[PDB]
């Protein structure tokens, strides 16, 4: 809830077929950073080249949709 | 309210000031309780609140001018109590826009009042002017204060 917006006890109850991230307020933009400094660290000719989790998420982004077939 | 001058306020006025002051707090406030209810912190509505330059100033306006300046706690509440993550509040003090209910007794001398290079605004306009409230950049001031 603190981190990404969601709640783990409500997916499991519930299953949601999409659940939505809202970045509105100064608490969604602390998940939203969230979501944007989640990055993939690779070592590459001995250079950090750090590549991004969530592409669609940027500064501008007012929220993320989870999306699945069932839940 | 028309032709109500302060010692006609009566039946009237009342509901007027239930419509346009109370009942706005109350629709604002079950708004927060939904949001609440459904623990969402981080969607707030923007409230566009129909303030007014007019506090009194025209006259025989029934409880209108208490109505719209009663709004403007709005500003300080946001801050106060415990409703801003839910809400967030955007007055926008509506000049004079010719053609509504409100001001179409009024259309007549607009041409007069804008020879003192001031702007009367069409709906389109004053329209225009307020759909720039919901635009990204003032949604994201509103979220901040």
């Amino acid at each position: 809830k603190d981190t990404y917006g969601f709640s783990i006890l409500d997916i499991v109850i519930n299953n949601p077929v999409n659940l939505t991230i809202h970045f509105g307020g100064e608490k969604g933009k602390r998940i939203r950073e969230n979501y944007s400094a989640m990055i993939f660290e690779t070592i590459v000719d001995g250079k950090l080249k750090t590549e991004k989790i969530f592409k669609e998420i940027n500064e501008h982004s007012t929220s993320y949709t989870f999306r699945s077939e069932k839940g | 309210e028309q032709g109500i001058e302060l010692e006609h306020i009566d039946s009237k006025s009342e509901f007027a000031h239930r419509i346009m002051l109370t009942n706005i707090l109350r629709m604002m406030g079950c708004v927060k309780k939904q949001k609440s209810a459904r623990g969402i912190e981080t969607r707030p509505a923007q409230v566009i609140l129909p303030m007014s330059p007019n506090h009194g100033t025209f006259g025989g306006d029934g409880m209108y001018s208490e109505s719209k300046l009663s709004l403007e706690t709005l500003f300080n509440r946001w801050h106060s109590e415990s409703w801003a993550n839910q809400l967030t509040v955007c007055g926008a003090i509506i000049g004079w826009t010719r053609g509504t209910g409100l001001m179409s007794a009024n259309n007549i001398i607009a041409e007069g009042i804008e020879k003192m290079g001031v702007r009367t605004f069409s709906q389109k306009e004053m329209a225009f002017n307020l759909l720039g409230l919901l635009t990204p950049e003032v949604v994201e001031l509103c979220q901040k204060s």
